[PDB]
């Protein structure tokens, strides 16, 4: 990602729970670190966003991308997938 | 005139060392020359054996080729599924390759000869009790078993509330051998049908051998490929016919249940209070807590029924003290987890 889209947390209503868990578990323990190994609690290693459609998945990665100094490396499900034997 | 000599000899010790090291340097880039004429050795697997001098060779991504070996090679080596470098003008086999690697091959290989002790998995001392009166004879002593007649003591299960420990009581059981200990939940065994079998009913035993005692651990056998004949089938095949280091299977999940299609059976019971308190105090061990913390009335408000409520809810204590510096938890932050999980647990 280098256009960093931009959107705020305000944007994204209904989901306070769910963006305080995505935030917890893929930006604290990003940008801590030392203080998780304080306490000595195994960060999760990955958020799997599942629900209906349209209930906003895609925009709270977008809201952690553009709120997020990380560096995100956005990518889709067929992207992985060549004819090439291996190339995925 | 001393100080002079010996200064000379400083600028000539200099010299001599580094001659010393431009000559290894020197005799490196001798060595790279001469591997620069040696060539590449085409990978392929020795399908069969033809003869003594003939050998059928299937290139990795290429052709078959009918070969024959250099000469000074150990022919036993070169075994069906072998694999071989052939030389890439003459085809001839020259030196046979260890196997590795392998997609599938990950959890039905791997040993864990590991000492994981009983009080890790608390609050089953009578349920693991049953798994050494159930895997400790058998192993120990094939001989008594053997003297009296009855040879298979295979089947085994642990049916009851979903994940409340059950792989840990296959491991917990693990103090003495269990070394490979595989996995093979739901899948590859039968697949519905047969889907599964041999490389996915045999490799199992297979390492399950070339290797000290492990447990095949067909855990959740209830949710094998998502049928029953195939699965009566699969029971009675050559698997006790076998039995090799004494590998006895454990599946565990939810006229069958008669010798030869199902050994002892045992009931998780849902997590006692009283033992609530020893899966809270192990699982609850790692994370750093301050003294005041009190493992004691947390399952009398704490009766989730699963093993993993207890995890999470040791482990969201923590995300409790993630907000603000909190080094521990206080019990005032367990209740505030418990009051939350044992009640999130409902929806
Ligand atoms: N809770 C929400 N807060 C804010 N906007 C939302 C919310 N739910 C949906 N939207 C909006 O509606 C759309 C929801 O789809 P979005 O782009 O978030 O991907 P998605 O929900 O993962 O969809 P899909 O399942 O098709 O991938 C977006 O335009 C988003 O801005
Ligand atoms: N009684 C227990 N003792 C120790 N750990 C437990 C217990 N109950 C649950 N756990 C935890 O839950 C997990 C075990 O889940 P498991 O029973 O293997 O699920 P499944 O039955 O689906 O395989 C382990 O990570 C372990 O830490
Ligand atoms: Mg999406």
């Amino acid at each position: 990602v280098d256009e960093r889209p931009t959107e705020q947390y305000s944007d994204i209503g209904g989901l306070d729970k769910q963006i305080q868990e995505l935030v917890e578990a893929i930006v604290l323990p990003m940008n801590h670190k030392e203080k998780f190994e304080n306490l000595g609690i195994q960060p999760p290693k990955g958020v799997l966003m599942y629900g209906p459609p349209g209930t906003g998945k895609t925009l709270l990665a977008r809201a952690c991308a553009a709120q997020t100094k990380a560096t995100f490396l956005k990518l889709a499900g067929p992207q992985l997938v060549q004819m090439f034997i291996g190339d995925g | 005139k001393l100080l002079e000599h010996k200064e000379i000899d400083g600028r000539l010790k200099e010299l001599r060392e580094q001659l010393k090291e431009l000559t290894k340097q020197y005799e490196k880039s001798e060595n790279d020359l001469k591997a620069l004429q040696s060539v590449g050795q085409i990978v392929g697997e020795v399908l069969k054996q033809l003869t003594e001098e003939k050998f059928i060779v299937k290139a990795t991504n290429g052709p078959r080729y009918v070969v024959g070996c250099r000469r000074q090679l150990d022919k036993s080596k070169l075994k069906p599924g072998t694999r071989v470098a052939l030389d890439m003008t003459t085809l001839t086999i020259m030196r046979y390759l260890p196997r590795e690697v392998d997609p599938l091959v990950y959890n039905m290989s791997h040993e864990d000869p590991g000492n994981v002790s009983y009080s890790e998995i608390g609050g089953l001392s009578e349920q693991i009790r049953e798994l050494r009166e159930v895997i400790e004879l058998p192993l120990t002593n094939p001989e008594l078993f053997q003297r009296v007649g009855i040879i298979p003591p295979k089947g085994c299960l642990l049916y009851g509330p979903p994940g409340t420990g059950k792989t840990l009581l296959a491991r917990a059981v693990a103090s003495q051998l269990d070394c490979n200990f595989l996995k093979v939940v739901s899948s590859s065994i039968v697949d519905k049908y047969i889907g599964e079998s041999a490389r996915l009913i045999r490799e199992m035993f297979n390492y399950a051998r070339d290797h000290q005692p492990c447990i095949i651990f067909m855990d959740e056998i209830d949710a094998i490929g998502g049928i029953q004949r195939t699965l009566m089938e699969l029971l009675n095949q050559m698997d006790g016919f076998d039995t090799l280091h004494r590998v006895k299977m454990i599946m565990a999940t939810n006229a069958l249940l008669r010798p030869g299609r199902l050994d002892r059976k045992i009931h998780i019971d849902l997590p006692n209070e009283q033992a609530r308190l020893d899966i809270l105090k192990i699982h609850a061990g790692p994370i750093t807590k301050h003294g005041e913390i009190d493992y004691e009335a947390i399952v009398k408000l704490s009766d989730g029924f699963n093993g993993a409520d207890l995890r999470n809810v040791c482990t969201e204590a923590g995300m409790f003290a993630i907000r603000a510096d909190h080094d521990f938890v206080v019990q005032e932050d367990f209740m505030k987890a418990v009051r939350k999980v044992a009640d999130s647990k409902k929806l």
